[PDB]
DNA sequence: AGGTAGTCACAGCTGATTGCGCTGAGGATTAGACGTGC
DNA sequence: GCACGTCTATTATCCTCAGCGCAATCAGCTGTGACTACCT
């Protein structure tokens, strides 16, 4: 799901919430990793869409 | 028993406490409620009153009818005042029973032999027109900042600084005393400051040789713990208070020591010194007349100029309270 | 033993008599709505209740602490039990009536501080 | 003289009684007629003593019923000593005001190194083999084989106190460790069994805290010797931690090699009952799976058990009677020595411990170490979490345990902290002729910055100014020796790293000593006798320690020593290590202790015992100083003890350095002059 | 001409409020190798 | 073949959020002295 500041809304709702990492940016002489939305349980994620709907 | 660490007075030998809280005619603190209740249950020996003087009023005298006790045991320093209720503290506590003889008491050099002072500055032409010009009450400011009064202060002030002598100076009409004390840049206690400030200012005062000198604005007009003083310079005090200026040349007692008092001459400040000396030469205390001071123009001294001296005065009637 | 108040069956050691010495059995802890504990401050502004009415008045109202999610090295929460709290509130100021007109009144007054301030 | 109490007489060697004296007399009689148990606090290490031995030797002529037993526990031996020599004293002002003597006993008990008369183990210095060789020495075995004199060396002091010291009984005189030693020298017996002997028909006897926080040695010196006794803990403001560490034990790869290397020998001692020698050699294993597991912690205090009885599917029950095979099967097997073989009897009682005691513990393993943190040391401490749990066999075998120290200030917690009914709540505050003593809290510097000891300012650089122009122009107005604590090991080696840096610490060297407290006890003691003989002339120096260091309650700074004691702030505990956030826990779950006041409190307890040390004696005076504005808050201040709070006036609360400096020039000039008695 | 009710300038006190201090957990951004001139 | 200028790089560290108890702050009352006006 690529739903801004989610990893807040899964603390507050303590579900398990892992950035995904699609690539490397070698911005500034040093790789980063790039982070693509969060990959969270279906099994949470009709829960979770709209807990993070309420709190925005 | 004053409502600041409650250190259980339930069941106390001795118990220490303060007016304006026995007598509170408002709702009182449950704690507080039960402490007074547990208070006027029992008897008490020796019931000790401090500052007797100020017995006679609407809400002190029923603390003494709110307890029970079979000794009233009162002390005071200066047992004058105005109102003539002095003589309703005959009957509400008992009969004046001793008198110290101030005169053989600093005879045996147990108390400081104090020099009192009595020295007055002519007003400046350009306050006196503005004092008979206005009466209704602003007049009050105007003696007060006299600038040849603070010219005297200031030199007296540097002199007994020179030569190390502790100095305080009580000053009424904390207005004047922001501009008297904040022109010289030397501490001030305007009075409603806090409790931590005033006690460290007043603890730093007594062991410390670069600071010698504080202003009072109507504080130290009770028992407290100032540190030993050789000096005490008093201007712009009460109308005809006897018993504070009792109670200031008492801060000073412990020629040891020496207080001034400026007035403005001309100015109702001379009939208000005049009469509030009474009980001092009672005492027999005797208040030589200063007119000059030596060396004035030796040294450079605050308003020097006339520009100043009249800047002050668009100042001084800034006030416009109205 | 000790007979529950909600379903009568005697039971020797249950969570509210441990902590609240309340005669209720796990089996009848309603904890979520019934026996639903606050926070210390939470209590003391809803029902205007001092230190002094939850540390002196008898009986004493115990508590339990609770570690804070949210940080761990601030005061632990103190959790009072919401019928305690309500029945101390009800003996203190009486009942549910004026009290709510004092706290009209009280919101009131702070209204005119402010714009005595101002 | 003869003191009333209002129903007794009691002599006190010292003509002049203090009033805190007087009122604590009366305290501990309203005590000791209440029947219940109590806590006290006096500020005076000396005077103490005397008065609490008079009391208890009048209650006991008063009433013989009702008090039998004295015990006296305290922290170490010169404890022990002084309060033997005191009794000594009391004893004869007695004869000497009375004339006859009286049939009471008083003895000192120690470890058998401490009393031995065999010179082939005093010089060695094993605590752990003296006691093996003693037992090798004379046992059972020796005792039977005596019969038919083997021609073996052995020690003979039992083979003549068996026969000779069991008749003669020791009604009056009290004997302390050095007299014991002579006595049974002279009459060819062994001091330890004569005390074991004669505690039965004795007085008063006094030892250590180990002879009764430990059952394992409790229940030996102590089972049926008088059921109503009197037992106080003098200088017991630590009394928790010492109950705490009673029941922790640690596991290192030490241990576990040890065991491996000495049980082939055992196995090859037993092929020259077997319920326990299979059951020894599997168990090994199962501790050391947790080596080679590579994680940060489990915890499983009742589920340990339950562990193991799945790897090899052990039985609990037999692990009870591990315990009582120690004193069976080892003394068949006619172990030579213990030495290679304590790991052994630690792990057995372990595993009994676990077995039994799993209610209010917790099992740690931790792979750190320091500077060397993950190569290989997975550490396991069963580490106590409740202090009721070494306290119970006192509170129910006794009736009137008293709880004092220098230093109690809160009398609400230590009721809660551990199972206690104080009926007390006495606190008392010494007064002189002058003031003795001028606390003070220093709050911001010169700069107006404060100089709290906080963690995220720990590398501040104005902060560590700041404390080095304190220590530098306070070094010049207190002189001969100030001794100053620090947080830690780590802050203190950072600090004047940072001092050093600057040209700041020369100042301070040029004016007084600097000397830094190691953990070496070599080289810690060799700084402290160079500290004193640098204090005892004009040269001045400063003693830099840790309050939470073995410096901090093994020395006493008499006057002279250390006229001012300084707290770069407040000393708190490590977070870290996973052993204090558990009682933490355990404390917030099962007490409903704050963790922010548990936490307070033992700072606050660690200050004031490290501070307290400077006034030993009437005429001794000192300075204290506080160098953090955390002190200033209540919470903190409440947590003083109460003969230090009256001193700390509201005046100098958060005052700075310079003005700091000119009050304890003032007061250490105002307190050279000469008082009377 | 004297007594009394207000009024005003400072000061004190006590009775509530009422922002501020206790620590750990979050989301932001110089050196190695190759082309080239001497 | 050697040294100098220039282009480019495959996961780490540092400024800001979150409930209760202690201290700061204001409202209300009073004292203390003088000032002032109206009535007996
Ligand atoms: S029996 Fe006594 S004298 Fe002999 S070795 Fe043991 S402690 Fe020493
Ligand atoms: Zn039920």
């Amino acid at each position: 799901l690529n739903l801004p500041n989610l990893h807040r809304v899964a603390r507050k709702l303590d579900i398990d919430c892992v950035q995904a990492i699609t690539g490397f940016d070698f911005h500034g002489g040093y790789s980063h990793p790039v982070t693509d939305g969060y990959i969270v349980c279906e099994e949470f994620k009709d829960v979770l869409l709209t807990a993070w709907e309420n709190e925005q | 028993f004053t409502s600041d660490a409650k250190d259980k007075p339930i069941g106390c030998s001795v118990a220490i406490s303060t007016y304006s809280m026995l007598g509170h005619t408002t709702k009182r603190s449950w704690e507080a409620e039960r402490v007074m209740e547990w208070l006027k249950t029992q008897e008490w020996g020796l019931m000790i009153l401090d500052e007797v003087h100020t017995i006679p009023a609407k809400m002190f005298r029923r603390v003494l009818t709110i307890v029970q006790a079979h000794c009233k045991l009162g002390l005071t320093a200066t047992l004058v005042r105005e109102d003539d209720k002095i003589v309703d503290l005959n009957f509400l506590i008992g009969p004046k029973l001793y008198e110290a003889n101030w005169m053989e008491l600093q005879n045996n050099g147990y108390i400081a032999k104090v020099q009192c002072a009595e020295v007055w500055c002519p007003m400046s032409p350009e306050f006196y027109r503005e004092y008979v010009a206005i009466k209704t009450k602003k007049r009050i400011l105007l003696y007060t900042m006299n600038p040849n009064k603070f010219r005297a202060c200031q030199f007296l002030i540097k002199f007994h600084e020179r030569r190390n002598d502790k100095i305080i100076v009580f000053a009424d009409n904390v207005f004047a005393l922001k501009e008297y004390a904040i022109r010289l840049n030397k501490p001030y206690i305007y009075g409603p400051t806090s409790q931590g400030e005033r006690m460290q200012i007043l603890q730093n005062f007594k062991h410390n040789p670069k600071i010698n000198t504080i202003f009072i604005s109507k504080v130290g007009d009770t028992s407290f713990d100032l540190p030993e003083a050789n000096v005490l310079i008093q201007i712009s005090s009460h109308g005809g208070s006897r018993r504070q200026e009792a109670q200031r040349l008492g801060r000073v007692l412990r020629y040891n020591a020496f207080f001034y008092s400026l007035v403005s001459q001309d100015t109702q400040e001379m009939a208000y010194s005049t009469k509030r000396q009474r009980f001092l030469v009672d005492q027999g205390y005797s208040f030589k007349v200063i007119t000059k001071l030596a060396g004035m123009e030796e040294e450079d001294l605050a308003f020097s100029t006339k520009e100043e001296q009249q800047q002050l005065l668009q100042k001084v009637l800034a006030a416009t309270d109205l | 033993y000790v007979i529950c108040e909600e379903c009568g069956k005697e039971f020797m050691d249950s969570y509210l008599m441990n902590h609240f010495d309340l005669p209720t059995c796990d089996n009848c802890r309603d904890a979520d709505d019934k026996h639903k504990l606050i926070t210390k401050t939470e209590a003391k502004q809803e029902y205007l209740l001092k230190d002094c009415d939850l540390e002196k008045r008898e009986p004493p109202l115990k508590f339990i602490v609770k570690k804070n999610p949210h940080h761990s090295q601030w005061g632990d929460m103190k959790l009072y039990l919401k019928l305690q709290i309500v029945k101390r509130s009800l003996e203190v100021w009486g009942s549910q009536e004026a009290l709510e007109e004092a706290k009209e009144v009280r919101q009131e007054n702070r209204e005119k501080m402010k714009q005595k301030k101002f | 003289m003869k003191l009333n109490v209002d129903g007794l007489l009691v002599y006190f060697p010292y003509d002049y009684i203090y009033p805190e004296q007087f009122s604590y007399m009366r305290e501990l009689k309203r005590t000791l007629d209440a029947k219940g148990h109590g806590v006290l606090e006096m500020p005076s290490g000396t005077g103490k003593t005397v008065s609490l031995l008079a009391l208890i030797m009048a209650y006991q002529r008063a009433y013989p019923l009702e008090v039998t037993k004295l015990i006296y526990c305290s922290r170490t031996v010169p404890e022990i000593e002084k309060v033997i020599e005191e009794l000594r004293k009391l004893l004869n002002f007695y004869e000497k005001q009375e004339g006859e003597k009286l049939p009471f006993l008083g003895l000192a008990l120690s470890s058998r190194k401490n009393l031995c008369i065999h010179p082939e183990v005093t010089p060695l210095r094993f605590g752990k083999d003296v006691d093996g060789k003693c037992h090798s020495l004379t046992a059972s075995y020796v005792r039977a084989q005596y019969q038919h004199d083997t021609s073996l060396p052995h020690c003979r002091f039992y083979e003549e106190f068996d026969a000779h010291g069991r008749e003669v009984p020791l009604p009056a005189g009290i004997y302390n460790l050095d007299d014991l030693k002579a006595l049974g020298r002279r009459q060819g017996w062994c001091p330890y069994f004569l005390a074991r002997y004669s505690i039965l028909h004795a007085n008063v006897v006094v030892y250590s805290y180990h002879y009764l926080l430990d059952p394992k040695i409790a229940d030996l010196v102590s089972k049926e010797l008088a059921r109503k006794a009197v037992v106080v803990f003098d200088e017991a403001h630590n009394i928790d931690n010492v109950c705490i560490d009673s029941m922790s034990v640690n596991l290192t790869r030490r241990t576990l090699d040890r065991c491996q290397g000495n049980l082939e020998t055992l196995q090859k001692t037993v092929l020259r009952a077997e319920h326990f020698l299979g059951f020894l050699r599997r168990l090994l294993e199962y501790v050391k799976w947790r080596l080679r597991v590579q994680h940060v912690v489990q915890e499983s205090p009742p589920a340990f058990l339950s562990g193991l009885a799945q790897r090899v599917c052990i039985q609990r029950k037999p692990l009870r009677f591990c315990a009582e095979r120690l004193r069976s099967l080892l003394h068949t097997l006619e172990i030579t020595d213990l030495a290679d073989f304590s790991p052994l009897t630690l792990l057995a009682n372990f595993a009994t411990l676990v077995s039994t005691y799993a209610k209010g513990f917790t099992i740690i393993i931790e792979p750190f170490d320091d500077r060397t943190p993950t190569i290989a040391n997975p550490i396991l401490h069963f580490s106590c979490m409740d202090a009721s749990l070494a306290i119970k066999p006192v509170f129910e075998r006794f009736q009137s345990v008293i709880i004092t120290s220098g230093t109690l200030s809160p009398l609400d917690i230590y009721p809660k902290i551990l199972d206690f009914h104080p009926v007390t709540m006495a606190t008392f505050t010494m007064t002189l002729a002058r003031v003795c003593l001028c606390p003070m809290i220093i709050g911001r510097g010169n700069d107006q910055v404060a100089i709290s000891s906080k963690f995220e300012t720990r590398e501040d650089i104005a902060v560590i100014r700041n404390y080095g122009n304190l220590l530098l122009e306070m070094s010049a107005v207190v002189p001969d020796g100030i001794v100053a604590f620090f947080t830690s090991y780590q802050y203190m080696e950072s600090t004047v790293a940072s001092w050093y840096e600057q040209g700041i610490l020369e100042n301070i060297q040029r004016n007084k000593l600097l000397f830094i407290e190691t953990q070496d006890g070599a080289e810690t003691s060799v700084a402290l006798e160079k500290y004193q003989e640098a204090c005892e002339n004009g040269r001045g120096a400063i003693l830099l320690s840790v309050a939470r260091g073995k410096v901090s309650e093994g020395i006493d700074f008499v006057h002279h020593y250390g006229r001012a004691v300084i707290m770069f702030g407040v000393p708190y505990v490590y977070t870290q290590s996973r052993i204090l956030k558990a009682r933490l826990e355990y404390l917030r779950d099962q007490f409903q202790i704050r963790e922010n006041d548990f936490l307070t409190f033992d700072a606050m307890r660690h200050a004031a015992q490290c501070v307290g040390r400077a006034i030993r004696g009437k005429t001794d005076y000192g300075l204290m100083v506080f160098a953090d504005k955390r002190f200033a808050r209540g919470d903190k201040r409440g947590k003083l003890p109460r003969w230090i709070q009256e001193h700390l006036t509201d005046a100098n609360l958060n005052l700075t350095v310079d003005e700091g400096v000119q009050v304890a020039k003032y007061f250490l000039r105002q307190m050279a002059q000469p008082f009377h008695r």
